[PDB]
């Protein structure tokens, strides 16, 4: 009768091809670079 | 300086002829052109 979890056990490498079943199914998307880091200044040279 | 004319002591260039028959005036020069550009350097784009 613990066939069963020897089983479980056992058949545990086709999980993988379902994941990406559910992959193959999931939308997916990319997010660009950003820029880190303070930034420098700028106000305005004398306007007259 | 004018012939047969009655007023002394002219100057300026002349809306005559200022080119004398002449060609264009060369002239060469350096310029410094100093600007505040937009460009994004490498960012905003896919990290992969």
């Amino acid at each position: 009768a613990s066939l069963i979890y020897r089983q479980l056990l056992t058949n545990s490498y086709t999980v993988d091809l379902s994941d990406e079943i559910q992959e193959i199914g999931s939308t997916k998307s990319q997010n660009v670079t950003i820029n880190p880091g303070p930034f420098a200044q700028t106000g305005y040279a004398p306007v007259n | 300086k004018l012939t047969r004319t009655r007023l002394d002591r002219l100057y300026g260039l002349p809306a005559a002829d200022p080119n004398n028959g002449k060609e264009y005036y060369e002239i060469a020069g350096r310029f410094s052109l100093i600007s505040l550009v937009p460009s994004n350097d490498d960012y905003q784009t896919p990290i992969a």
